[PDB]
């Protein structure tokens, strides 16, 4: 893998969240009911700026940190980032069990989002349609979407491990009397 | 067990918590177009906000993806909390 | 088979007539000629589908023959 | 046949009284039936997916569009039957459901715009047809001018559709500014990967999609569907959706868009959650249509989506017509007429329908469990084919969102059934008035299709494999 | 002759019977016993020396949608029975008439709808055991939820609305993940059939994903901890026929689903995942039993009791041992006999006399209701796994297999033998013991009908406990078809 | 026209037609209230220092213990017919 | 390109942020169509192309019909209400 620059990405994160919070505050000011002016965009906004900035900083910082600590790029980093973002969103409600639930559940949700590829889109060169499918032809290495009538036994033993029934030689041939 | 796990947390991660979650989310979804005084200006503002927000989000994702994720999480929070 | 398809489509037609009579809060034998009319109508639809399907298979077989 | 019908009905309605409009609707309903019977052999033109360009290169004719046109004729037949045949021959039902003089003409012109949208190959035809649809459907929302709610909805719908049409025109003229063309046939592999063109194309897609309620622009159309008459809602909630989504499916415009994915997820979540606290029937059904529009948005990201879209749109049309017809039939047993225009508004007015009409509740149950996607019904096979396509094309998070939305929507679908199978005091014991024969048969036929159409899935696939592949 | 002539004869006879006597229960019971006899004839004509599928038939084919297919291109739904299918089919046809007769005299409003829904659920379950592809299996696995919703909502107890919504929503939640699994299978292999699906070896990283969905479904349907909370409510607040059908057959559909959908396919994912199955099963056993020890509703206690025995069955079926598979199947059958008898006692005998299920009201039934006390003691000691009942045989062999696979987990799971006794006998001792309750007046003892049902269900379990081997002629292939050992 | 339902609709009461049997149970009220409480406990449950203890025990710690044991004891033991001196373990 | 984008954007903002009139909404729609037509015709001149001018004259016709229909709908609203107020469409 290639390391992430935490502080730079998180500074970009904070500026983006700040701009988004300003836009949401302006939208709230214009959509609202009561008497309002150019003063109220930050007085009467329900912590929108702090929501956006905190979520952005927390998510990007935690993601890049976990990617640099774990030394990997996978969906567990999105699980941690969701845990942190949920902790921020749940510290607003000044209650412990709601904070814990927010953390755990948005961690699980963003971790699912990362497990599935960290994308609302598709890869479109890893999809089943664009990838080699069906039965594999002549002793070739079975790819992900390919099908096989009969698999290699060394592969089974490595993927699964010896023990609990699964052995490098069948039992009957391995116990056959040398006659 | 019977009261704190089987009739507690496993109903919270279950029929009770989902019910409360969806009550709050539904109420926030329908109390969004707040003012029935004028239906036209409000939805017009919604067109404007949608177009602006989409343009800035597409800018942000072209810059880098992972930065748009918490923005969308916060948008869902604003819409559904 | 054709006869099976026509019988089944006529059964669907009888079901429509029955459910109509019941939605109307009438007895199920209110006007028994409607069963005959529904039968022949739905059987005509089934015959049409049968012929379309048969022509489709004939096309995909003519392709093999010409291949 | 539609233009012949329009030019005939304009004269025949001008030279006729208001006592004759129901019979006029009956006549043109039989006309559409005869057309769909005698002229439907034209499917043989599209054998092996032969495609034709007509009126220069302004229209396109293939199996997809022929099917959508047959479907729109079937829908117009049902909607005209609801106006041409009295449910009950009482003074109440001659006060609630009366056709206005120009309504049938506007329906046929809107159908014309619908079909010229799906058959469009050049953006000038698309724009002319979009406007011919939208002007006519403004006037359809407004024809019941003795309703405050309907006039209000007319004007909101005018302005919002106008703005979204401005967006469509900006998209079209920007496409022309870039490529000097109004035709999407002008695009290929090379032009897509050589020019960055996604802003224009997604602007077009969203200008078309927000005209059918795609979030976050759903509240206005849901208010319009609530505030309009029931027999107008049944039309204006279905036919524009079919037209525009069919155009956007035939035109492969958003094959792997991130924005359309995001907005489709948002449509699913909103259409599932927002319908949970709705106490009114038409808003509930509007949010149902919203989430189904989301399911159909998902297959704008596929590039091989004909079977799934056609199955789902056919089954959704049948279910939509059936549920609105059941709500129309339930007015005889509700204990409180709310308006001259929306005689039934709230779901709890359906309380105890099983004790007055049990088989109407059987129909409701069938339709509700098709909406939920319960096998062996038709919505299950719809959802199955959609899932097949989106998982074959690599949308794995959207699939889980789809399951969660399917589950959350079941609650407000089951609200209706639950209150319908509840007990009620003051049940019905006798009634000498009987509901119509024709409308009863139409509803029963739709229910039987929902229930027993899975028998023919093999045959439908075998026909598709010859006419669409 | 004609097919249509014969079924039109049956249809006309049904219509005239309904016209003259305004009830359907006699005709449905006649059809019940007729179907049982036909299935016994099929067992007479069943070859035990072939592992193949027999009595095959295909429906909804392109060439004959309203008939059976003889085609060289097969695009419809496949059906056919193996010995495993036939075992549960025998159980189903044995139980259906008893579920109809258990509610013979206690349904006095819209009776015909009740009996239609009961027979329909039973026939859907039968056809589900007859299925031979993922899609027919699915459409018969999910088609019971509408019927169960309606039945429980209209004909259920106080809290019937909640139970109706639960039995639909929980099961739909699990079954939609099953649907994602099946969709992946169909798009990857382009075939869905239970005949040659062990010939298609998928990659491990995809097996491990398909297995997750199938196992989430199996977890919600079995049930297994932590998704077991719907079962007390549903089995409690349903009509008696619903509870009997559910506990006897719908819970066993999950066991059959493991053996038919998840082991033959997905062998390597299963052999990698089964320690997680053992975690979940041991939790499901011990915590559900202890939770039973603090319940105040009788039918709820029996409902919780089903879960622990299904967890033991899961230990057995996920053991990769022939004895474990046979034990799980015998557990399914014997529980399908015994648990509906307990449900009859607590939902059709006592509930029909007193219309209450709180334990605090019940005490000293032995004085005025002695036959019922004898039945309670017999069925309790059968449910907890006393020898010479099939419950013990199944428990013994399932725990044998679990010990062979994981000695530590399989050995710790043998406290089932104790906890079963605790939560069953703490109830039996109070019901049968003491002075008769001051909150209850005297009522009749068990009738000839109730006794008939309980005696059938006791004779069956005693037969299969005294000689379990009589079930081997339909299972000596199945006990080796789903074992992955090199 | 005053929009009212149809006068043709004759309505009567819902009569389920059961034979009202005598009172076989004398309900207590205290027991019924105890039963309602113990059946609908789920709607009143709250997360406290006592309940969270049982949650984080039975849903986090005990499964983790069982899982560690199960994944360490996966293919360790094979003692069919094993004899004196022969190791019953496959690994160390 | 510039005049049209400017007219379009300012008309859209004067439509969205109108807390005054309904006539301003009508005016902003018409000016939006005007702006689109001007961009369209400038591109028509630069490319030396007729499709742009054809689309423009079609927009003229369609906008006329739009105005007619919109001001019939307003007249129905006024038939029932008698006053078209600052708010409420
Ligand atoms: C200024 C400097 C700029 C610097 C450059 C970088 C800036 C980045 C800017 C990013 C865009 C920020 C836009 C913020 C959202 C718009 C503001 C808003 O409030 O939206 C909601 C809006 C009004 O809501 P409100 O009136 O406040 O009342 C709420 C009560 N429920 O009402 C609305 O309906 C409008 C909705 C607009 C939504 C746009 C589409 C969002 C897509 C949702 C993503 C969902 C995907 C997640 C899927 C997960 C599935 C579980
Ligand atoms: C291991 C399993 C651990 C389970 C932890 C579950 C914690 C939880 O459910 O918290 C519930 C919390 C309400 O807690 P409580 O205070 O007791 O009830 C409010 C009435 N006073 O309320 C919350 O936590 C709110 C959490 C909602 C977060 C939604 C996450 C997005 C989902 C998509
Ligand atoms: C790119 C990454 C994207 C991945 C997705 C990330 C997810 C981001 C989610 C954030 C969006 C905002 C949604 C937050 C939920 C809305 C309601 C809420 O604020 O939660 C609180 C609610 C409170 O219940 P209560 O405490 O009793 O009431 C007082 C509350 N002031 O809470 C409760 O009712 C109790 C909750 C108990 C826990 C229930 C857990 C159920 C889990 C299954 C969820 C399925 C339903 C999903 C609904 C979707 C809603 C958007
Ligand atoms: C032939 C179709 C059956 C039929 O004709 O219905 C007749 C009806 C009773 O007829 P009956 O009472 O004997 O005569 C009335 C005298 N005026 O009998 C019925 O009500 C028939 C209703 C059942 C139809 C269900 C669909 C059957 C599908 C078969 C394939
Ligand atoms: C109709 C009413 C009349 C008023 C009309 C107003 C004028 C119309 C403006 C344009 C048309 C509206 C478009 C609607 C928004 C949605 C656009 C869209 O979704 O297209 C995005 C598309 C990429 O998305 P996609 O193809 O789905 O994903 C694959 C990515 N390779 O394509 C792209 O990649 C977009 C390219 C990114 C650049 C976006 C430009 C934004 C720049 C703003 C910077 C402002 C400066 C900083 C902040 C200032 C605030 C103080
Ligand atoms: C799968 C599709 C879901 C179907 C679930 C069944 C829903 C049935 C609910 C309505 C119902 O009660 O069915 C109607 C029933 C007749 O109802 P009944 O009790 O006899 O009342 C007098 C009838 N004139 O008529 C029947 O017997 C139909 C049985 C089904
Ligand atoms: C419905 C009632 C059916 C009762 C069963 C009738 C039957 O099984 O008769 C079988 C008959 C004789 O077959 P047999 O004795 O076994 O000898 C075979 C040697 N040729 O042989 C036959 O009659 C042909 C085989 C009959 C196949 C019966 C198929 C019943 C399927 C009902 C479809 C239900 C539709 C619901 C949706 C299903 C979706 C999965
Ligand atoms: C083309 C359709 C052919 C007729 C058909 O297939 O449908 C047959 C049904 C017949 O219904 P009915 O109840 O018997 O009419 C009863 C009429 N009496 C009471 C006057 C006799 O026609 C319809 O009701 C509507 C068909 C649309
Ligand atoms: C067509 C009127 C639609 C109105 C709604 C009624 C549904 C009619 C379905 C016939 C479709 C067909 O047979 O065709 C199959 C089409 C393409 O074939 P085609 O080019 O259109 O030729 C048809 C030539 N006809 C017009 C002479 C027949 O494939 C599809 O994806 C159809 C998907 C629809 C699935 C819904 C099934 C409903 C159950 C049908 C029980 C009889
Ligand atoms: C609400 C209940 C939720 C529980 C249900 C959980 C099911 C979620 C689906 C889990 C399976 C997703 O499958 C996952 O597998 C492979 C690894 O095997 C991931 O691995 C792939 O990730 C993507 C993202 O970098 C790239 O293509 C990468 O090269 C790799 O090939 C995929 O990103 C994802 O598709
Ligand atoms: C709840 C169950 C249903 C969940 C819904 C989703 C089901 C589908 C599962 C997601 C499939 C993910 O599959 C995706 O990742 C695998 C890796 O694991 C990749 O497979 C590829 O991995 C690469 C390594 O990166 C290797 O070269 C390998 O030989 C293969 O080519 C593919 O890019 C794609 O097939
Ligand atoms: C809904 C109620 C639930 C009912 C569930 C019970 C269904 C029981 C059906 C079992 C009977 C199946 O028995 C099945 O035998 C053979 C398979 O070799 C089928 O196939 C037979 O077709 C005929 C064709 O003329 C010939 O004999 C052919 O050689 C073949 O033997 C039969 O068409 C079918 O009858
Ligand atoms: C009381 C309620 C709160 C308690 C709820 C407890 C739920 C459990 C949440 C803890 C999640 C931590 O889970 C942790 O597991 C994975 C592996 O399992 C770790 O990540 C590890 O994964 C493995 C794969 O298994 C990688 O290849 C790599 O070795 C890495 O070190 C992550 O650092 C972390 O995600």
């Amino acid at each position: 893998f290639h390391p992430y620059n935490t502080l730079g990405l998180a500074t970009q994160s904070a500026m983006v969240g700040l701009g988004a919070g300003v836009v949401a505050a302006a939208a709230r000011n214009s959509l609202a009911t009561g008497p309002r002016n150019i003063l109220t965009t930050f007085s009467k906004s329900g912590g929108v700026v702090t929501i956006f900035t905190g979520a952005s900083i927390a998510y990007v910082f935690t993601y890049c940190s976990a990617a640099n600590l774990r030394e990997r790029k996978d969906g567990w980093n999105h699980m941690w980032a969701g845990a942190a973002t949920g902790a921020v969103l749940g510290a607003r409600t000044k209650l412990v069990p709601a904070f814990i639930g927010w953390t755990v559940l948005c961690g699980a949700a963003c971790g699912l989002f990362g497990w599935t590829g960290a994308r609302f889109n598709a890869d479109r060169k890893a999809s089943l349609e664009q990838s080699p499918k069906g039965f594999v032809q002549e002793d070739a290495h079975q790819t992900f979407w390919e099908v096989v009538h009969r698999r290699p036994l060394s592969l089974t033993v490595e993927q699964l491990g010896e023990g609990r029934g699964i052995n490098a030689v069948p039992i009957a041939t391995a116990t056959e009397a040398p006659n | 067990i019977a009261h704190h796990v089987d009739k507690g947390s496993l109903y919270r991660l279950g029929p009770v918590g989902i019910n409360r979650l969806l009550n709050k989310a539904s109420y926030n979804v329908i109390n969004l177009s707040s003012n029935t005084r004028s239906s036209l200006s409000m939805n017009s503002m919604l067109i404007l906000i949608t177009i602006v927000s989409l343009l800035l989000l597409v800018l942000v994702m072209n810059v880098n993806f992972i930065i748009v994720i918490p923005v969308l999480i916060s948008i869902l929070y604003i819409l559904f909390s | 088979a054709l006869f099976t398809s026509l019988v089944g489509a006529s059964g669907l037609g009888f079901a429509t007539k029955f459910l109509s009579n019941k939605i109307r809060l009438k007895p199920a034998g209110y006007y028994p000629l409607g069963y005959v009319f529904s039968g022949v109508a739905w059987a005509g639809l089934g015959l049409v589908l049968h012929n379309v399907h048969q022509h489709s298979l004939e096309v995909l077989e003519k392709k093999k023959t010409a291949l | 046949m539609l233009i012949l019908a329009i030019i005939s009905l304009i004269t025949f309605v001008s030279m006729s009284k208001l006592s004759d409009n129901r019979a006029i609707i009956r006549l043109i309903n039989i006309y559409l039936i005869l057309v769909l019977v005698l002229d439907s052999f034209l499917y043989l033109l599209f054998l092996n997916n032969q495609t034709y360009t007509v009126m220069g290169e302004l229209l396109i004719f293939n199996s997809f569009t022929f099917y959508i046109d047959m479907l729109i004729y079937f829908i117009m037949i049902v909607i005209s039957s609801l106006y041409g045949y009295n449910l009950y021959n009482n003074n109440l039902y001659k006060t609630l459901f009366e056709p206005k003089k120009e309504l049938i003409i506007l329906f046929l012109i809107n159908i014309l715009g619908a079909l010229l949208i799906v058959h469009s190959n050049d953006f000038i035809t698309l724009f002319v047809a979009i406007e011919l649809q939208s002007y006519s459907i403004y006037l359809i929302t407004a024809i019941y001018n003795s309703s405050y709610k309907a006039s209000k909805a007319s004007m909101l719908y005018f302005f919002m559709g106008g703005i979204l049409s401005i967006l469509i025109a900006y998209s079209i003229n920007t496409y022309y500014s870039v490529l000097n063309s109004y035709t999407l046939h002008s695009l290929d592999s090379l032009i897509i990967n050589t020019l960055d063109l996604n802003l224009i194309l997604i602007a077009l897609s969203l200008g078309l999609l927000f005209k059918i309620g795609i979030a976050p622009l759903h509240k206005w159309l849901i208010s319009i569907y609530e505030n309009t008459p029931i027999l107008i809602t049944i039309y204006i909630s279905l036919i524009p959706k079919i037209s525009i989504l069919s155009y956007l499916v035939l035109s492969n415009i958003s094959i792997n868009s991130l924005v359309i994915s995001i907005l489709a997820i948002l449509t699913l979540l909103v259409g599932s959650v927002g319908g949970l606290l709705q106490i009114k029937i038409k808003r509930l059904l509007a949010f149902s249509g919203l989430t189904n529009a989301g399911y159909m948005m998902l297959l704008l990201l596929l590039n091989n989506n004909e079977f799934s879209y056609l199955y789902y749109i056919t089954q959704y049309s049948i279910s939509h017509l059936a549920i609105f017809m059941i709500i129309i039939f339930s007015i005889y047993y509700i204990n409180y007429i709310n308006n001259q225009y929306n005689p039934i508004i709230y779901v709890n007015q359906l309380k105890g329908l099983i004790h007055d009409n049990a088989y109407l509740v059987l129909s409701m149950a069938i339709v509700v469990f098709s909406f939920i996607g319960i096998p062996p019904l038709l919505g299950f096979f719809g959802k199955l084919n959609i899932l097949m396509s989106i998982l074959n094309n690599g949308y794995y998070f959207i699939s889980i969102v789809l399951i969660v939305a399917s589950l959350i929507s079941a609650l407000y679908y089951l609200y209706l059934l639950n209150v319908s199978i509840q007990d009620k005091n003051n049940i019905l014991i006798n009634s000498n008035e009987t509901v119509s024969s024709v409308l009863s048969y139409i509803l029963s036929s739709l229910i039987i299709l929902i229930t027993f159409g899975f028998i023919y899935n093999s045959l439908i696939i075998d026909i598709f494999n010859v006419y669409f592949n | 002759m004609f097919l249509t002539s014969i079924l039109l004869s049956s249809l006309y006879l049904f219509n005239r019977i309904l016209a003259w006597q305004g009830n359907v229960k006699h005709f449905y019971l006649f059809a019940s016993n007729l179907l049982l006899l036909f299935i016994v004839v099929l067992y007479i004509n069943f070859n035990t020396f072939s592992n193949s599928f027999q009595f095959n038939f295909e429906l909804f084919n392109s060439l004959n949608p309203f008939g059976l297919s003889n085609s060289d291109i097969s695009n419809g739904l496949l059906f056919g029975i193996d010995g495993l299918s036939l075992t549960f089919i025998l159980l189903t046809v044995l139980l259906i008439p008893l579920t109809l007769l258990g509610n013979w005299y206690n349904i006095n409003f819209n009776s015909n709808l009740y009996y239609t829904l009961v027979l329909a659920i039973g026939l859907v379950i039968l056809l589900n055991f007859w299925a031979l592809d993922y899609i027919s299996f699915y459409i018969l696995f999910e088609a019971t939820l509408p019927l169960l919703f309606i039945l429980i909502h209209i004909y259920g107890s106080s809290d019937s609305e909640r139970a109706s919504f639960y039995v639909l929503m929980f099961t739909l939640s699990g079954s939609l993940f099953m649907l994602l699994s099946i969709v992946v299978i169909s798009i990857v292999l382009n075939t869905t059939n239970f005949i040659n699906h062990n010939l298609f070896v998928l990659s491990l990283d995809l097996q491990t994903i398909i297995w997750l969905g199938l196992f989430i479904a199996i977890m919600v349907k079995t049930p297994l901890f932590p998704i077991h909370v719907w079962l007390p409510v549903v089995h409690s607040e349903s009509p008696l026929a619903g509870s009997m059908i559910l506990a006897g057959l719908i819970l066993k559909l999950a066991l059959y689903a493991i053996l038919r959908l998840l082991l033959p396919l997905l062998c390597e994912a299963q052999i990698l995942y089964t320690p997680m199955i053992y975690i979940i099963s041991l939790l499901t056993i011990i915590l559900t039993s202890l939770a039973t020890l603090r319940q105040i509703d009788l039918k709820v206690i029996i409902a919780y009791s089903s879960i622990s025995h299904m967890g033991i069955a899961i230990l057995g079926v996920c053991s990769n041992t022939s004895l474990g598979i046979y034990g799980s199947i015998v557990l399914g059958v014997a529980h399908g006999f015994v648990s509906p008898a307990l449900f009859l006692i607590v939902g059709g005998i006592l509930y029909d006399r007193y219309h209450i299920r709180i334990v605090n009201y019940y005490k000293g039934l032995t004085t005025y209701m002695p036959q019922l006390a004898t039945y309670i003691i017999i069925l309790s000691f059968a449910n907890i796994g006393t020898p010479l009942t099939g419950n013990f045989t199944g428990e013994f062999l399932s725990l044998q297999g679990g010990f062979i696979r994981n000695p530590i987990i399989g050995g710790i799971s043998c406290i089932s033998v104790l906890l079963a006794a605790i939560y069953q006998l703490k109830l039996t001792n109070k019901l049968t013991g003491g002075i008769s309750s001051i909150y209850m007046h005297r009522t009749n003892d068990v009738t000839i009908r109730e006794k008939f049902i309980m005696n059938i269900l006791i004779i069956s379990t005693l037969i299969i406990g005294i000689c379990p081997q009589i079930m081997y002629n339909l299972l000596y292939w199945t006990v080796n078809n789903y074992i992955y050992i090199i | 026209v005053e929009l009212k339902p149809s006068s043709a609709i004759q309505r009567g009461p819902l009569n389920k037609g059961g034979w009202d049997a005598p009172h076989a149970l004398h309900n207590d009220g205290a027991i019924d209230r105890y039963a309602h409480w113990r059946t609908f406990y789920q709607e009143r449950f709250k997360y406290t220092r006592a309940t969270g203890k049982s949650t984080l025990i039975f849903l986090v710690a005990f499964p983790a213990l069982i899982g560690y044991v199960a994944y360490q004891s996966e293919g360790l033991f094979e003692f069919a017919g094993k004899r004196r001196g022969e190791s019953v373990t496959t690994r160390g | 390109m510039f005049i049209g984008t400017i007219i379009l954007v300012l008309s859209f903002l004067g439509f969205v942020f109108n807390r005054r009139n309904i006539i301003l909404a009508f005016i902003c729609l018409e000016t939006m169509l005007l702006g689109i037509n001007l961009i369209l015709l400038r591109n028509s001149v630069l490319f030396d192309d007729i499709s742009g001018s054809l689309f423009a004259i079609v927009i003229i016709i369609l906008a006329g019909v739009e105005s007619a229909i919109g001001l019939s709908l307003l007249v129905s609203y006024y038939r029932l209400r008698g006053v078209i107020n600052s708010y409420g469409i």
